[PDB]
C-alpha cells in the first residue's frame, strides 16, 4: 500500500475520533450556558459530522469559548482529512498518468 | 429558559374516558419533549420520550403527540391507576425544566364510606395516654363531615382529621379522626361515638362502643 | 434492581450542612449525568443541578439561590450534593435522576425527605387497632395501627412484609407540637383473620428503626 | 377514468373490524402516496395517516388513537386500510387520496361510509310520487320517489340513469327504530311527462342492491 492511500485511510480514522471526543467534549462544554441546544450526545455527533464537512446548515452550534473552540478542530480536522483524500486522489491519478505517456 | 405551560392544572374526567394533558413551551423545542407520571407519595416515572416514544413498562394506553411549542400526553380510557401529578420536561436548551404538572381526578360512581371505630389500645394506656380512632373509608365524593360524641354529647377538643388524596385504586377517598385524650379523661366516660355524615345518605352513619 | 440509591431522610437543624448521596448500580456509560430535583411539599418538580462523574463537571440552576455542591465517587458509583446553611425553605424531598445524555430523566431515586428543624429525632409508638368487642363484621374486616409521636417524616407503613397490599390506606401524618401522627388501615376478608396473621411494619429512617405490631383481636 | 375506486359502504359491529380497500388508476409513480382521510358527518377533514406502496412504509396521525393500519398491493395497484376494534365513534366517511410526493391531494375516491352499529343491513322499499288526480299542473310537474326503510347508509338515487340531473333534489335521510327513510325530488316541464319517460334509480351499496321505479300517473 502506497504511502497516500494509508494516510487517507489514517485520515479518515482520526477524523471518527475527533468526531466522537468532539461531540463527547461540545455537551461538556455547552451544559451550563442558558440558550445552548449543543447538549445532548446524539445531535452532538450530528452536529460533528455536519461540521467537519463544513455543510452548517446552523440548526445546532455552540455558543461557548470551549465549545467553539471544540468546534474549530472539528472543522480543520474535516478540512483537512478530505483535502488529504483528494491529495490522495491526485497522486494515483498522476502515477496512472506518467505510466500511460510511458515515463 | 424554556417556561412549560401545563393548563388546566387539574382534569376531571369520568372512568374509561380518554384524557389528554397540555403542555405548551415558551419557544420552539422541536420533539424534546418528555412526560413523568408522580403517584402520591411516588418518584416521578417516565411515560412518553421524546414527544411521542414509548417507553417498555408502560400500559399502551398511554400516548404523546405533538412538536414545536404544543404537545400533549393522551390516556385512552382512563382508570384508578391512572390517578397521580403528570409533568412534562424539555430537553431542547439549557437547562432543562419542568412545567407545573396537571392532576388526573376520576369522576366515579357515589359511594357511602365504611366507618370502622377503635378504642385504645391496652399498650398506649399503658403509657398514660388514650386515642379513639376512627376511619371512614372509600367514599365518593370526597366531601363528608365527621362528629364525636362522648356519653351523648358532642366532642371538638382533642380531635384531629386527616383526608387521603383519591385512591389509585378504586379512585375513592378515605378520612381518619382521630381522638387524643389523657387515660385519665378517657377513663372517666363511657360511651365514645364517632358519626359520618355524607351525601350517600340522609341519616349518618354511626360507629360507638362503651369502655 | 433498583439503579439508584438514596437515604429516607435527613434532619438538619438551621445553619447547619448535610451531605446526601446517591448510590448507583446497573449499567453505567461516560455519558451518564447524574441530576438532583427537589420537590417541596405540595409544590413540583426543580431542577437543582447535575453533573457528569466521567469528567467531574457540574452545572446549577442560575434561578435559584445556591445551595447545593456536586461531587462523585466514580470507585464506589456514588453521587452526593452537599446542601449547605439550611432554613425552612430546603425542607423538601430530594431526588437523584440519571440521564443518558440524551435528556431525559430514564431512572430516578426514590429520594431523601430533608427536614430542617431544631427539634429532636423521635422514634413512633406503634399500637394496633383491633375493633370493639360489640363491632359487627361483614364479609371484610377493617383493621389497623397508629404510629404516633415520632419526628421528622417519613414512616413507611407495610402490611405482613408487603405481602398485602390490597386494601390499605396510610393516612397523611398530622403534625402537634413538633411530633407527627399518622394510622394505616387495611382490610381483608374477615373469615381471613385472626386465623391468618395480619401485621404493620413500620420504618422510620431518620431514626434506624423498623419496628412490627401483629394485631390480634380485643381479649 | 375514476383515478381512486372505494366501496360505498361498510357496516360493523361494535367491536368487530373491517378492510378497507382502495383501487387506484391512472399514472404510478414510485413518489406517490397513498393518504386517508377521516369524516364524521357535520365535522372536517381528519387525515389518518399515510402509506407509499413503492415501499411500503406508513405512517399515522399521532394526535388520535391508532385504529388503522396501511398496507398496500403493488401488483393490484390497491390499498387497504385496517380499522379495527370499532365503536359509534368510527361511524364515518373514509376517503383515500393520492399525493405524488409533492403534499397535495389531487384526486380524491367517493368515499366509504362506515357505519358502526349492531343492526341487520336492509335494502330499501322505492315508491312512487306521482301527483293527485285533482292536483293542477304548470308548465313544470314534480315527481319523486320514497326510499323507505334502509339500513346503513347511504343510497344514491339518480334520474333516468342519471340523464336527468337539473330540477334535482334529494332530502338527507331521516333515522327512526333502526332504519332510514328519504324522498328525491325531480322537476321536468309538464308537457314532457308522461310522454317522456321518468324513473328513479336507487342504490343501495351496503345490501348490494340497484332497483328501478318508473313514475306513472295515477290511475
Ligand atoms: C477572546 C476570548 C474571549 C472569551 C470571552 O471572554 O467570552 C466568553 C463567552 C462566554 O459566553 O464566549 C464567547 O462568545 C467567545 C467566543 C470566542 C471564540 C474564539 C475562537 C477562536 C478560534
Ligand atoms: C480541545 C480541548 C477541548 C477541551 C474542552 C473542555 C471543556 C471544559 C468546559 O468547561
Amino acid at each position: 500500500s502506497a504511502l497516500h492511500w494509508r494516510a487517507a485511510g489514517a485520515a479518515t480514522v482520526l477524523l471518527v475520533i475527533v468526531l466522537l471526543a468532539g461531540s463527547y467534549l461540545a455537551v461538556l462544554a455547552e451544559r451550563g450556558a442558558p440558550g445552548a441546544q449543543l447538549i445532548t450526545y446524539p445531535r452532538a455527533l450530528w452536529w460533528s459530522v455536519e461540521t467537519a464537512t463544513c455543510v452548517g446548515y446552523g440548526d445546532l452550534y455552540p455558543v461557548t469559548l470551549w465549545g467553539r473552540l471544540v468546534a474549530v478542530v472539528v472543522m480543520v480536522a474535516g478540512i483537512t482529512s478530505f483535502g488529504l483524500v483528494t491529495a490522495a486522489l491526485a497522486t494515483w491519478f498522476v502515477g496512472r498518468e506518467q505510466e500511460r505517456r510511458g515515463h | 429558559d424554556i417556561l412549560l405551560t401545563q393548563s388546566p392544572a387539574i382534569l376531571s374526567v369520568s372512568p374509561g374516558e380518554r384524557v389528554s394533558f397540555s403542555c405548551r413551551a415558551s419557544q420552539s423545542i422541536g420533539t424534546d419533549i418528555h412526560w413523568y407520571q408522580q403517584r402520591t407519595n411516588g418518584s416521578p416515572r417516565l411515560l412518553i420520550k421524546y414527544a411521542s416514544e414509548s417507553i417498555s413498562g408502560i400500559p399502551s394506553r398511554f400516548s404523546g403527540s405533538g412538536s414545536g411549542t404544543d404537545f400533549t400526553l393522551s390516556i385512552n380510557s382512563v382508570e384508578s391507576e391512572d390517578i397521580a401529578n403528570y409533568y412534562c420536561q424539555q430537553s431542547n436548551r439549557w437547562p432543562f425544566t419542568f412545567g407545573s404538572g396537571t392532576k388526573l381526578e376520576i369522576k366515579r360512581a357515589d359511594a357511602a364510606p365504611t366507618v370502622s371505630i377503635f378504642p385504645p389500645s391496652s399498650e398506649q394506656l399503658t403509657s398514660g395516654g388514650a386515642s379513639v380512632v376512627c376511619f371512614l373509608n372509600n367514599f365518593y365524593p370526597k366531601d363528608i363531615n365527621v362528629k364525636w360524641k362522648i356519653d351523648g354529647s358532642e366532642r371538638q377538643n382533642g380531635v384531629l382529621n386527616s383526608w387521603t388524596d383519591q385512591d389509585s385504586k378504586d379512585s375513592t377517598y378515605s378520612m381518619s379522626s382521630t381522638l387524643t385524650l389523657t387515660k385519665d379523661e378517657y377513663e372517666r366516660h363511657n360511651s365514645y361515638t364517632c358519626e359520618a355524615t355524607h351525601k350517600t345518605s340522609t341519616s349518618p352513619i354511626v360507629k360507638s362502643f362503651n369502655r | 434492581q433498583v439503579q439508584l440509591q438514596q437515604p429516607g431522610a435527613e434532619l438538619v437543624k438551621p445553619g447547619a450542612s448535610v451531605k446526601l448521596s446517591c448510590k448507583a448500580s446497573g449499567y453505567t456509560f461516560t455519558s451518564d449525568w447524574i441530576h438532583w430535583v427537589k420537590q417541596r411539599p405540595g409544590h413540583g418538580l426543580e431542577w437543582i443541578g447535575e453533573i457528569i462523574p466521567s469528567y467531574g463537571r457540574a452545572n446549577y440552576n442560575e434561578k435559584i439561590q445556591k445551595k447545593a455542591t456536586l461531587t462523585a465517587d466514580k470507585s464506589s458509583s456514588t453521587a452526593f450534593m452537599q446542601l449547605s446553611s439550611l432554613t425552612s425553605e430546603d425542607s423538601a424531598v430530594y431526588y437523584c435522576a440519571r440521564e443518558r445524555g440524551d435528556g431525559y430523566f430514564a431512572v430516578w431515586g426514590a429520594g431523601t425527605t430533608v427536614t430542617v428543624s431544631s427539634a429532636k429525632t423521635t422514634p413512633p409508638s406503634v399500637y394496633p387497632l383491633a375493633p370493639g368487642s360489640a363491632a359487627q363484621t361483614n364479609s371484610m374486616v377493617t383493621l389497623g395501627c397508629l404510629v404516633k409521636g415520632y419526628f421528622p417524616e417519613p414512616v413507611t407503613v407495610t402490611w405482613n412484609s408487603g405481602s398485602l397490599s390490597s386494601g390499605v390506606h396510610t393516612f397523611p401524618a398530622v403534625l402537634q407540637s413538633d411530633l407527627y401522627t399518622l394510622s394505616s388501615s387495611v382490610t381483608v376478608p374477615s373469615s381471613s383473620w385472626p386465623s391468618e396473621t395480619v401485621t404493620c411494619n413500620v420504618a422510620h429512617p431518620a431514626s434506624s428503626t423498623k419496628v412490627d405490631k401483629k394485631i390480634v383481636p380485643r381479649d
